RNA sequence: GGAGGUCAACAUCAAGAACUGUGGGCCUUUGCCUAUAGAACUUAUAACGAACAUGGUUCUUGCCUUUUACCAGAAC
RNA sequence: ACGAAUCUCUUUGCCUUUUGGCUUAGAUCAAGUGUAGUAUCUGUUCUUUGUAACAACUAAUGACCUCAGAGGCUC
RNA sequence: UUUUAAGAACUAGAUACUAACACAUUUUU
RNA sequence: AUAAAUUUUUAAG
RNA sequence: GUAUGUAUUUAUUUU
């Protein structure tokens, strides 16, 4: 040290001081060297002349290239030499190419949570919202390309399998709010506290938050009138404003969150209370769909444990019995619903208004910074109201699964719903395999209770279709790791 | 570095350490010359 | 806080206090006028108070020809001049 | 010289409060400590409007400016403010006042509030 | 006032300047030496490879499924 | 000529369980085989030091806004 | 009659003072605060023997002389 | 020419400068 | 019939 | 993380 403290005190700091590469320069020599690269091509195509005011222009297109590529846009040039853009083509290609992989890399180094520095989790972040829409955008474009998945055909079973349980439960399509409705006003005002506690717990409001509170105070000087004009946007717009999504991190997930404006946040927010009210007092939904308002889960799991052991026999080893629970998360699911098909399942449960309104509520412009799209295919999870489609939805599978005489069997008659758990025979009960299912939101819990006889009959038809000589179907076969 | 940093100066008005400090001093006025009006009646 | 604090402070000062005593130095770039003339004191010393003002003259006599273009200003700053400069009579009146 | 500095290196003698009445005497001779101005950096909260080259300080502007103590002192005791902001385009002094009664500012002498 | 650059150092002015002498950390002799070579079912509703490029490959979409939730 | 020196210079001190010289035979000097002489200092619960520090690079961690300074293991 | 040269104007060509970077679009568009560091001043009072008489003493300029600026004399 | 500041003594007590740094603020009544 | 013991501070931004 | 910048000529260079 003191060595180079007095020589340098004597005889100045070196002249030359070249500085490495690190953490923090990298990025800007990748640039450095790409912008180079680039330089050297395309002066060695073109014939001969002209260089540096080609040159900036030429680095230009490469720079509205990449962010064009950052914004999924397409970055057509109205004229340019083809063999320019491909060499354009190929590095951004290149650039890209890193750019993700740096994306990975990052991603599950912070997952294991060692070292990362406090931008790098918002950079990161920032390059998987990207991407994250990069893939949406592709998904809606190749739907659009090879057209809807659903083909006629399977469309026409659900909606039969639709009518004959709605006809099985003899279901009044639900009224479309009154003019003058007796259980309204009372509504309305939980509407909008829900709305107000937002905000009541919030220090600094933007301008669009102060904006909503104005929405909402006027909104309580003026209930009959806010009630016209709700109605009214209930009828009359089918066109919405955009919604903006930012993506909050978990440090493992990361999750989307959707931003819609207070005029249709109002509007949404009735209708859904609304829709929920009369579809609870008109008993929509059966027991056994329960993400549900009289249980908190603790709860929920508890009751799910008594009534396993409640009911006869499960323990019985007698002779070859056996049970089975089925824990299946439906996969992606809101990303696969369709509009064509929801204006009609809407249709039977409900007006065609709201029906209407809902389905066209679920197309509009979604913005993110540059990246902008429509909004083609799937469902928004964002909207006040996508919990009661989301569930309405998810019943329209569990007939799918169940099939019509068992559903009737767990919901029970019409005359008189069962609980949770309930049945009216054990009989009832003994005269199908399942015995308890249950579908909290996405994941599904079933029980079976096998005898050797059916047992052994469907081993016999799924190992008739797959031979296993070899005893490996339980190599790739998964199991808890907890215990 | 964001917002204005006129509220980290103490000479600006609009900032709660002094504007309870008007509060306060104009409270005191209003005592006495609210006192000061009863004395003459 | 900007060094108009730093350099006030006590223990800038107090070195200044002993250096008067011990030596030469207490600037005169520090102090004003002094307002009167003939309260000064050992020529030795107007001296230099009169060359703290000829720099003034000099700086704001340049300040003079330049087309900065405002009129007023170099109005007033021309009664400053006026004023210097016959500040600068007195003090070779007295010497 | 590091930045938080716990202690500074006195004369072996120095009696401090000696040192304060040296110092306060010491007090009026200068120049600086004297000048009964006072320079401040802020911000422009009410924007502007130029009275010279009607420049327009768009909303919020940096500026290095000037505090002064106004004579003044608002009700009985409440102490009121009077700062200065030079144009970026001309050479021009434009002044402020505090209203402590009524929150916001009322400006003088060289500009106008859009509205 | 940022520019991308247009050109680089040539080391022919470096080479010029005279050294100065200062000892650095990773300077200091190591590895100094070299080395040579020498019922139930019948009411059921129904009956009963290396693309290349980074976003629309399998690994990709796996791991934005994912990490999204 | 003997005893010494808080004197110096030049050699040598980590390896086929290992050093050097020499005689003789074969290949064609090297190298292999055979014969002979001398081997200070350091080594087997392994080493010149019956002791015990720091630095560089590369990985793994630990603190955890970032860099020096760091946390404790490994290899070179 | 065409060859040759100057001046003026129009069209084509060249294009002349003709967007010079990267990162999470670099971030944000606020009746709002926290937190960290550095430094000491304003008022009042006080201060800035006479007459008469007698005796003695009180720098600049010019000219002249002497010596190698100094000395003396006069106005 | 113009002009008045400087010294001595006494009193009670808190105020300026900087913002580069961090700003889901959440939440139990 | 148990004897099982981590840390610890400065500068710059 | 308490910017930064500009100027601070006194002693008289041969016509
Ligand atoms: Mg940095
Ligand atoms: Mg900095
Ligand atoms: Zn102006």
């Amino acid at each position: 040290y003191i060595g180079n403290l007095i020589t340098r005190q004597f005889e100045g700091r070196s002249n030359e001081i070249v500085k490495t590469t690190t953490k923090q320069r990298l990025d800007a020599y990748y640039d450095l060297e790409l912008r180079n690269s680039v330089m050297d091509d395309i002066l060695e195509m073109m014939p001969e002349s002209i260089r540096q005011k080609k040159a900036r222009t030429i680095l230009q297109h490469l720079s509205e290239a990449w962010r064009c590529w950052k914004a999924n846009i397409p970055w057509d040039v109205p004229g340019m030499p083809a063999p320019i853009k491909k060499i354009i083509e190929r590095y951004i290609k290149s650039k890209a190419d890193a750019w993700v992989s740096a994306a990975h890399y990052n991603r599950e180094r912070i997952k294991r949570g060692a070292h990362v520095e406090k931008t790098m989790v918002k950079k990161n972040l920032g390059r998987l919202t990207r991407l994250w829409i990069k893939n949406e955008q592709e998904r809606q474009r190749q739907i659009q390309k090879n057209g809807p998945e659903i083909t006629p055909e399977e469309a026409t079973t659900i909606f039969s399998v639709m009518v004959e349980w709605l006809e099985s439960r003899s279901f009044s399509p639900i009224p479309f709010p009154p003019l003058t409705y007796k259980n309204d006003t009372k509504i309305l005002v939980l509407a909008l506290e829900d709305l107000k506690d937002v905000y009541a717990s919030k220090v600094r409001l933007n301008a669009s938050e102060r904006e909503e509170l104005a929405l909402i105070e006027e909104a309580y000087d003026n209930p009959h009138d806010t009630l016209n004009r709700i109605k009214k946007y209930l009828l009359t717009q089918r066109v919405f404003k955009p919604v903006d999504i930012t993506m909050m991190e978990n440090y493992q997930n990361i999750s989307p969150v959707y931003s819609v404006d207070p005029l249709e946040k109002i509007t949404d927010a009735y209708l859904d209370q609304y829709l929920w009210y009369e579809a609870d007092q008109r008993k929509l939904f059966p027991n056994w769909i329960k993400p549900s308002d009289s249980e908190i889960p603790p709860l929920l799991v508890y009751k799910w444990t008594q009534g396993i052991n409640n009911l006869s026999e499960i323990w019985d080893v007698s002779r070859g019995q056996s049970a089975v629970l089925l824990e299946t998360t439906l996969g992606e699911m809101a990303e696969k619903i369709d509009f064509t098909l929801l204006n009609r399942l809407l249709r039977l449960i409900v007006d065609p208004n709201i029906a209407d309104y809902i389905t066209a509520k679920n197309n509009v412009v979604i913005n993110f910074k540059d990246m902008s799209h429509v909004n083609k295919y799937g469902l928004i999870r964002g909207l006040k109201f996508a919990s009661f489609i989301f569930q309405y939805y998810g019943l329209v599978i569990d007939l799918l699964l169940l099939g019509q005489e068992r559903a009737t069997d767990l919901a029970g008659p019409a005359n008189n719903p069962n609980e949770f758990m309930q049945f009216k025979s054990k009989e009832v009960e003994k005269a199908h395999p399942i015995r308890l299912y249950t579908r909290y939101l996405d994941r599904i819990y079933m029980l079976f209770h096998f005898e050797e006889d059916e047992g052994e009959e469907l081993t016999d038809e799924y190992l008739a279709e797959n031979p296993d000589p070899n005893f490996e179907n339980s190599i790739g076969y998964n199991n808890r790791k907890c215990w | 570095g964001s917002g204005d940093l006129n509220l980290l100066k103490s000479w600006n008005p609009k900032l709660m350490k002094n504007r309870k400090k008007v509060w306060e001093t104009e409270q005191d006025l209003i005592t006495e010359q609210q006192k000061l009006n009863t004395r003459l009646k | 806080s900007r060094n108009v604090d730093k350099a006030n402070s006590v223990l800038v000062r107090f070195q200044e206090q002993q250096a008067e005593s011990a030596g030469g130095y207490k600037d005169y770039s520090r102090y004003q006028r002094p307002r009167n003339v003939s309260k000064v004191k050992s020529i030795k010393e107007a001296n230099e108070w009169k060359r703290q003002v000829s720099k003034e003259i000099k700086q704001k006599s340049t300040r003079i020809y330049d087309p900065s273009l405002n009129e007023m200003q170099i109005a007033e700053l021309n009664d400053e001049l006026n004023n210097l400069f016959k500040e600068w009579k007195r003090w070779q009146w007295h010497i | 010289s590091e930045r938080k500095a716990i202690n500074k290196y006195y004369p072996p003698d120095y009696n401090p409060l000696e040192a304060e009445k040296l110092s306060r005497k010491m007090a009026k001779k200068l120049k600086t400590m004297n000048k009964s101005h006072a320079s401040i950096r802020l911000m422009t909260p009410f924007s502007m409007r130029c009275l010279e080259c009607n420049e327009y300080i768009p909303k919020s502007r940096k500026f290095n400016g000037k505090k002064e103590l106004l004579k003044e002192k608002y009700l009985d005791s409440i102490k009121i403010y009077r700062l200065t902001i030079s144009c970026p385009r001309c050479a021009n002094s434009i002044a402020f006042r505090t209203d402590p009664g009524n929150s916001d500012y009322v400006m003088e002498v060289g500009g106008v509030r859009n509205y | 006032s940022h520019r991308p650059q247009l050109e680089a150092r040539s080391g022919a002015k470096a080479a010029a300047y005279t050294p100065t002498g200062i000892e650095h950390a990773r300077l200091l002799p190591g590895h100094t030496t070299l080395k040579y070579r020498k019922s139930w079912r019948k009411g059921t509703a129904f009956g009963r490879g290396y693309i290349n490029d980074m976003t629309k490959s399998e690994y990709h979409q796996e791991f934005l499924h994912k990490h999204v939730r």
